[PDB]
């Protein structure tokens, strides 16, 4: 969705920055720019000014303490952000074709534990959805424009699970129903949903969250909605295995067979929890 | 055209994954939003042409020996990974990882990718590794092994300072396109 361009958040910390110190912009970089790129540009431009051992990038995203900062060094916080729309603002970017025209809300996500780490288990993992609002709205005559308001949102560990699932249920959806299909792209998505060898994979999710119907009904809205996102998941892996069967040649027969022996192993295991 | 299939193999716990996901999602190693699924996709621009690159992420344990090469057919390119501060992961590249992908795909090109090169130049790990009778892997010694085994080239990167990270994935696509 870099039909709109690439957007990073840039904050400046340190006396050596004069008029910038403690300002926060949103930069509009041209589409497909990698965090590596601009961070190299920014620090390498201020390595040309102040001295190389003076520039330090805040390889982070959640907010900035200052007493932890060497008051001699120049610190930059660089963070990728995405445009953020109302559920109404989005609907209208679907029908009408002109879409790049009021970009003034941008969002990043930062994870955390209550333990003060960055990551945890599935039952430990929180997420902060931060929304930045800008002084003007892109496109606009300058390429940076500085932040003015700001909103934290907190996702409970189950909401985080739900968000992962939905993203992936649709990753299938899209690769399946696309023409001309990309076999390599679809197998990659599918083999990583049902045939995961590295990360913990979807079954451990429903085990954590879907093994006890919670008493608090504020939490039922979440528990049950996770159950339904699994029902829709399971139906999109079937629908994908079914598609990849239409697509592979001889060499991937055992490959495909294993992806099927996987998904059936898994849907058996799922069905006690999803009912 | 269409996706390029890059299958990534290497000893577990060398940050194979930590650098896959942190590049492809514009996160630092510190802020990547975790997940349960595997494999990552990323458009990479190269000369005003946009190429999409599927990243298949394989477990490194012997347990998955029987099942890993199922992902090998139709692979376009391979990333073989050791961490330069991990002299077992480096020897597991001569004696396991490279003999395998070239058994199954004797014509699919491959790259040597050294990783975590920030602890090489770190004065607390070198005198940590040396107090075990080992040094880190200089690029000198890695470069030969790649020529020794006719990899396209060797590339090293830091997940954490993003150094040479983009060069890794840029070479991959170039390798595949030839």
């Amino acid at each position: 969705e870099r039909m709109f361009g690439t957007y990073f958040r840039v904050g400046f910390y340190g006396t050596k920055f004069g008029d910038l110190d403690e300002q926060e912009f949103v930069y509009k970089e041209p589409a497909i720019t990698k965090l590596a790129e601009i961070s190299h540009r920014l620090e390498g431009f201020y390595g040309e000014r102040f001295g190389e051992d003076v520039v330090e990038v805040i390889k982070d995203s959640n907010p900035v303490d200052k007493c932890k900062l060497d008051p001699n060094k120049a610190y930059i916080q660089i963070t990728y952000v995405e445009p953020y729309f109302d559920t109404y603002e989005m609907k209208d970017r679907i029908t009408y074709f002109d879409k790049n025209y009021n970009l003034r809300r941008f969002m990043y996500c930062t994870p955390f534990t209550l333990d003060g780490r960055a990551h945890g288990e599935l039952h430990e993992q929180f997420k902060r959805k931060t929304i930045l609002t800008t002084s003007h709205a892109f496109p606009y005559i300058k390429t940076r424009v500085n932040v003015t308001h700001k909103e934290e949102i907190i996702l409970t560990p189950i909401e985080v699970a739900i968000e992962d699932m939905q993203k992936k249920t649709q990753e299938l959806a899209f690769a399946t129903h696309q023409d001309p299909a990309d076999p390599k792209m679809l197998q990659m998505v599918l083999q990583g949903s049902v045939g995961t060898t590295v990360n913990q994979g979807p079954l451990e999710v429903a085990q954590v969250f879907l093994s006890e119907i919670p008493s608090d009904p504020k939490l039922f809205r979440h528990h049950n909605k996770l159950r339904l996102c699994f029902k829709d998941f399971t139906k999109r892996c079937e629908d994908a295995l079914r598609k990849n069967k239409s697509l592979i040649g001889p060499d991937q027969k055992e490959y495909q067979r294993e992806l099927e022996r996987n998904y059936h192993r898994l849907k058996e295991a799922l069905q006690p929890l999803i009912n | 055209m269409q996706t390029i299939k890059c299958v990534v193999v290497g000893d577990g716990a060398v940050g194979k994954t930590c650098l896959l996901i942190s590049y492809t999602t514009n996160k630092f190693p510190s802020e990547y939003v975790p997940t349960v699924f595997d494999n990552y996709a990323v458009t990479v621009m190269i000369g005003g042409e946009p190429y999409t690159l599927g990243l298949f992420d394989t477990a490194g344990q012997e347990d998955y020996d029987r099942l890993r090469p199922l992902s090998y057919p139709q692979t376009d390119v391979f990333l073989v990974c050791f961490s330069v501060v991990s002299p077992s992961s480096f020897e597991n590249v001569k004696e396991k990882w490279v003999p395998e992908i070239t058994h199954h795909c004797p014509k699919t090109p491959f790259l040597l990718v050294g990783t975590q090169i920030d602890l090489r130049d770190d004065p607390s790990t070198i005198e940590k590794l040396a107090k075990n009778k080992q040094k880190p892997i200089t690029p000198e010694t890695a470069e030969k092994l790649a020529r020794d085994l006719k990899a396209v080239k060797y590339v090293e990167c830091s997940a954490l300072t993003q150094k040479g990270l983009k060069n890794v994935f840029d070479e991959a696509i170039l390798a595949a396109l030839e």
